């Protein structure tokens, strides 16, 4: 089943398994091989499931599904690096701006497609973006994503990577919606800017307070509804809002627009990937190469 | 954005192209051997107890429902092994859709120790290779809750009656394998606004859909007759169901005598 593939080393790790590197002796394509009780686990049949229907330029390939009677194995694209890779290797050169703008129109069009097909990805950090030497960016780990209705059922609390997690989740809110992964990518469009976490709490409380000192605490007024949400405590501190050139401050205008509109409080209001194509600071949006 | 109102068109584009592909054999019935309707409306009617019984969603019964209705449309199976079928089809429903699935164990119980762990584990197995893992199906629920968005305005009894009648469908094989999933939530939807509001299927939805009274016809003829005999079909599981207030007490609801249609 396996004869054919060449293990060549280890690449990653989680709560799923292990992924290796792989090379197919017969046609020369280097692969992903992820290697995974109560029979066969409910991320593994979601992501199979899932990716099956999602082919995108933007979306890591799934191109085979060996199952044997002891072993799952599940064979991917395999791509060069990691975004959270490539940031610490950019240190003090810094990402170009032509790159992060290149990178964030392709997550926008990779996550647009998610959402026309019904699936919330619900893990989008820098560790599950993958780079290649031709300028591709591609979203990837679908262990935690999920087939949506609508409209939205309560669906399973307090997820995505805290760093990431949108206020609507860190709130208790009954429902949440495409509007979740927006804000994890508005989070990483700030990073691949400064290089470091923009909200890098180290438990829900701290993470809610950090979020407030940045974008103001919310009221009635920027965000109807929120002084009745299950964990919205009328004693939080009441933070003014920052002029939003203090929050990233090397972005120009067009970028700052874009930002703010990812980052919006009320899930109603924030921008949608679709939308988002389409904004000013992609006028001239190109693809090069990375540059290590 | 709990509406999705920037994506609301293309899934519901997707989910028709995905039904059609979806779709179990019209015949199979007849190249079975040893099952018939009669043994399927049974096992269908014993997993709506399971459902009530450990407070699973309504998607994850119909999901489960495609998954049976695929895998016997390519393989033969005998009389003793057709709960088994089901056991394994509901047990992979409730990973894909349920927050707390129940464990494996407590699907063994339910089928009071016809079946051993490592049968059901086995038959989790093939029931995967039989499909190629191809699980997000669409369901005639994720097409009402679509179709819902379109009242004006919103009542709840018209809601958990249309919900009723597509559930009193997955029983019946014949007739019912010969629709679509968004026909059957479409006549389902029609028959429920008219019944509770004297209303009919509305412009809105010829829009949203293509389908229109005279196209729904069919189907709707079908499901008006399913629903006049309902008190008085041997499987009663669903009309018990939506006896409770949770439900809104629609099945004590009495039906329409004619259509006009
Ligand atoms: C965790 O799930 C996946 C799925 C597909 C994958 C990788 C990881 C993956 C990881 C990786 C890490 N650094 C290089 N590649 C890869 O190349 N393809």
């Amino acid at each position: 089943s396996m004869e054919n593939f060449q293990k060549v080393e280890k690449i990653g790790e989680g709560t799923y398994g292990v992924v290796y590197k792989a090379r197919n002796k017969l046609t020369g394509e280097v692969v992903a091989l992820k290697k995974i009780t109560e029979g066969v686990p409910s991320t593994a049949i979601r992501e199979i499931s899932l990716l099956k229907e999602l082919n995108h330029p933007n979306i890591v390939k799934l191109l085979d599904v060996i199952h044997t009677e002891n072993k799952l194995y599940l064979v991917f694209e395999f791509l060069h690096q990691d975004l959270k890779k490539f940031m610490d290797a950019s240190a003090l050169t810094g990402i170009p701006l032509p790159l992060i703008k290149s990178y964030l129109f392709q997550l926008l069009q990779g996550l647009a497609f998610c959402h026309s097909h019904r699936v919330l990805h619900r893990d989008l950090k820098p560790q599950n973006l993958l780079i290649n030497t031709e300028g591709a960016i591609k979203l990837a780990d679908f262990g935690l994503a999920r087939a949506f209705g609508v409209p939205v059922r309560t669906y399973t609390h307090e997820v995505v990577t805290l760093w990431y997690r949108a206020p609507e989740i860190l709130l208790g809110c009954k429902y949440y919606s495409t509007a979740v992964d927006i804000w994890s990518l508005g989070c990483i469009f700030a990073e691949m800017v400064t290089r470091r976490a923009l909200f890098p709490g180290d438990s829900e409380i701290d993470q809610l307070f950090r979020i407030f000192r940045t974008l103001g605490t919310p009221d009635e007024v920027v965000w109807p509804g929120v002084t009745s949400m299950p964990d919205y405590k009328p004693s939080f501190p009441k933070w003014a809002r920052q002029d939003f050139s203090k929050v990233v401050p090397p972005l120009d205008e067009d970028g700052r627009s874009l930002l703010s509109q990812m980052l919006h409080y009320d899930p109603n209001k924030r921008i949608s990937a679709k939308a988002a194509l389409a904004h000013p600071f992609f006028q001239d949006v190109t693809k090069p190469v990375p540059h290590l | 954005v709990n509406e999705v109102p920037d994506y609301h068109e293309d899934i519901h584009t997707y989910l028709r192209e995905m039904e059609v592909k979806c779709k179990p054999k019209v015949g199979y019935m007849k190249k079975q051997p040893d099952i018939t309707n009669s043994m399927r409306a049974i096992l269908v009617d014993w997993l709506v107890e399971v459902g009530e019984e450990y407070k699973l969603q309504n998607e994850t019964l119909h999901l489960a429902v495609n998954y049976i209705d695929r895998f016997l449309s390519s393989m033969s199976v005998l009389r003793g092994k057709l709960q088994l079928v089901g056991t394994a089809a509901m047990l992979l429903a409730s990973k894909f859709e349920e927050i707390y699935p129940p464990e494996v164990a407590e699907f063994v119980y339910i089928t009071d120790d016809t079946y051993t762990k490592k049968q059901v584990l086995r038959m989790e197995h093939l029931v995967l290779k039989v499909l190629a893992f191809d699980l997000a199906a669409p369901t005639i629920n994720q097409f009402l809750t679509q179709y819902f968005l379109h009242q004006q305005p919103a009542n709840c009894k018209v809601e958990s009656l249309a919900m009723f009648l597509g559930e009193l469908s997955l029983i019946d094989a014949d007739p019912y394998l010969k629709y679509l999933p968004s026909v059957i939530a479409a006549a389902a939807f029609h028959l429920a606004l008219y019944t509770v509001t004297g209303q009919s299927w509305p412009e809105s939805l010829v829009q949203k859909t293509g389908y229109t009274l005279e196209t729904l016809k069919p189907c709707l003829l079908d499901l008006h007759q399913t629903y006049l005999r309902a008190p008085q079909h041997a499987q009663q599981s669903i009309r018990e169901k939506y006896k409770n207030s949770k439900y809104h007490g629609v099945s004590l609801l009495n039906p329409p005598e004619t259509l006009n249609v």
